[PDB]
């Protein structure tokens, strides 16, 4: 399909004007939600929402809206570098540099060598996009508990003292800065 | 969107 462009943290009036540029220069369609389409992510405010970790996780240009101004000025989609958020995000930058230089599709390996995880039902954020964001940076989620070396996020069942009980923030953090940050700063009762 |  047509590559998407998804907003985030994004004003009304932002958004407005997002569109409308958008109208005028074409080339994206905008979408809700990152997803496999997506090559920019567009934030009002530089704010750690699932969209900018998603973008990270997939490479995306992850962009402050004055990118959107100032292609509108130009008359055309510019440079996106100079707008990309890497001072809030330094993985943001990384990523989409080892995205583009894929032969393949693109998948992060932040998590190839972690051993298994399981991720709680009641995961904050929601478990379905948390585990979407461990596998697509290299991350082996299993569907149940027995298998897994580490358990994100609320676990009330029977601990073992084979396993780490780790908060979500462990994965989410790891995700921003690109590298797999001290799980034991992330111990979860 | 919520922070996280």
């Amino acid at each position: 399909p047509t590559r998407t462009l998804v907003m985030t943290s994004m004003p009304s009036e932002k958004q407005n004007v997002v569109i409308q540029v958008v109208d005028k220069l074409k080339g994206f369609s905008i979408a809700p939600d990152v997803c496999e389409t997506t090559t920019h992510v567009l934030s009002g405010k530089p704010l750690r929402t699932l969209n900018v970790l998603l973008g990270i996780a997939r490479g995306c240009w992850v962009l402050s809206y004055d990118w959107v101004l100032w292609s509108l000025e130009l008359g055309h989609w510019i440079s996106e570098e100079p707008f990309e958020l890497s001072h809030h995000f330094p993985a943001a930058p990384l990523c989409r540099s080892e995205c583009h230089l894929s032969a393949g599709p693109y998948r992060g390996t932040l998590f190839a060598d972690q051993p298994v995880m399981f991720v709680s039902p009641a995961s904050s954020p929601p478990v379905a996009k948390l585990c979407e964001l461990v596998h697509l940076c290299g991350g082996r989620v299993s569907q149940v508990p027995r298998q897994a070396s580490i358990v994100i996020g609320p676990y009330s069942g029977k601990k073992k003292a084979t396993v780490k009980y780790l908060s979500e923030k462990w994965v989410l953090d790891s995700i921003t800065q690109h590298k797999v940050c001290a799980p034991e700063n992330y111990l979860l009762s | 969107s919520q922070e996280y």
